[PDB]
C-alpha cells in the first residue's frame, strides 16, 4: 500500500 | 502554486512530510517502507532511516523545496496539518516546548510536518508530541542535520 | 526620464495555507 | 509566526516599456515590497510607514507610475541614497523595528529570506554567503528582525571572487533623518 497524497501546504500562504 | 509541506496518507492513517533539499521527508513510523504514489506508479523510498525514525522519497509534483536551516535560532515554529503555526522553544538537539501547550489532539496527524527558524527554514521534521494527560508541552523532532547527513 | 514601475511583489503578511484544490 | 514570503510577476517587458512612457499604472497593488523597474535596471522599494522606499542609486530622481500617472517624490537623499514616494494604494507598510535585534533577515527579490548577523550600523553578514548573481535585484528590499519589523534596507554587497559574505544597508534611522530634511 502506497503513500498518497491527499493535500498540500504553502508555507508563504501564496494564493491561486 | 507549489507547497513544501504534503498532507500524505496510508490506509492506517494521515500524517505529513516535508520536501527539504529535493526530497519529500515523513515519519517512518508513519511511513515504514511503503513507496509514494505517482501519476506513473509507485515510487520507492531513496532514504530508509528506521533508527532516526526517517524515510525519502524524491519530492514528488506539485511541490517545492525547503531550506535548511542555518541562523541556530531557538525559537521554533510547528507547522501543523491545518496549517496551524506554534511557536516552540528549542530545549535540545531534538526537543523542544510549546509556548503555550495544546490538546493532543490539535498536533494530532502532524507528524513529518516541519519545524521552522525565524526565516521559515527548517529546523527539523515533527517527530512526535511530548504529552503529560493529553496536554502536549513539547515535541520530539528530527533535526535537518540528520536528514543532510542521511543524503 | 521615465517612470519607475512597479512590475512584482513580494508578500510577506501570508501564512501557511492549505493549497485550495481547483 | 516565522517570516515567509512570496512573489508574484504583475507585468511584462514590454508592457512595463509602456507603463515607463505613460507613467499611468492601473494595476492593482498587493504587499509590502514592490517590484520595481526602470529601463535600466531592476531592484525593490519597501513599504515603511505609509512610505515608499528606495535606493537612490536605483530610482535615481525618477517619478513612479501610478494611476493617476506619475508622482513625484516626497523624499530623496542623495546622500542617504534614499528616495520615497507614498506608497501606492493597496500596499501594506511594514514598522520600524524596535526590539534592538542583532539577527535580522533579509528578504530577496525571488521572495527568500536568508540570516543575516548585525556586524555595525550599516553591516551585517550572511550566515550562508550566496553568489552575487542571487542578491541581484534585492536592492532596496528590507532586513527583517525576527518580529518582522523594518531594520534597513539592502543597498550593497560585501563580495570577493563573486560572492557575498556580507551586505551594507541603509538603516531605518536614515529614513527618519530623511524625512526630517
Ligand atoms: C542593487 O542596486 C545592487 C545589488 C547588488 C548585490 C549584487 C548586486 N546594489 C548595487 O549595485 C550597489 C550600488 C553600487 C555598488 N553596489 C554593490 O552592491 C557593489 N558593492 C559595493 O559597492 O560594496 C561596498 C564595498 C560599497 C560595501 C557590488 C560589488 C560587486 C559587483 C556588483 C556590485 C552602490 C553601492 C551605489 C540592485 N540593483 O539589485
Ligand atoms: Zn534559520
Ligand atoms: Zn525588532
Amino acid at each position: 500500500g502506497s503513500v498518497v497524497i491527499v493535500g498540500r501546504i504553502v508555507l508563504s500562504g501564496k494564493p491561486a | 502554486v507549489e507547497g513544501e509541506v504534503q498532507i500524505v496518507s496510508t490506509a492506517t492513517q494521515t500524517f505529513l512530510a516535508t520536501c527539504i533539499n529535493g526530497v519529500c521527508w515523513t515519519v517512518y513510523h508513519g511511513a515504514g517502507t511503503r513507496t509514494i504514489a505517482s501519476p506513473k506508479g509507485p515510487v520507492i523510498q531513496m532514504y530508509t532511516n528506521v533508527d532516526q525514525d526517517l524515510v525519502g522519497w524524491p519530492a514528488p509534483q506539485g511541490s517545492r523545496s525547503l531550506t535548511p536551516c542555518t541562523c541556530g535560532s531557538s525559537d521554533l515554529y510547528l507547522v501543523t496539518r491545518h496549517a496551524d503555526v506554534i511557536p516552540v522553544r528549542r530545549r535540545g538537539d531534538s526537543r523542544g516546548s510549546l509556548l503555550s501547550p495544546r490538546p493532543i489532539s490539535y498536533l494530532k496527524g502532524s507528524s513529518g510536518g516541519p519545524l521552522l527558524c525565524p526565516a521559515g527554514h527548517a529546523v527539523g521534521l515533527f517527530r512526535a508530541a511530548v504529552c503529560t494527560r493529553g496536554v502536549a508541552k513539547a515535541v520530539d523532532f528530527i533535526p535537518v542535520e540528520n536528514l543532510e547527513t542521511t543524503m
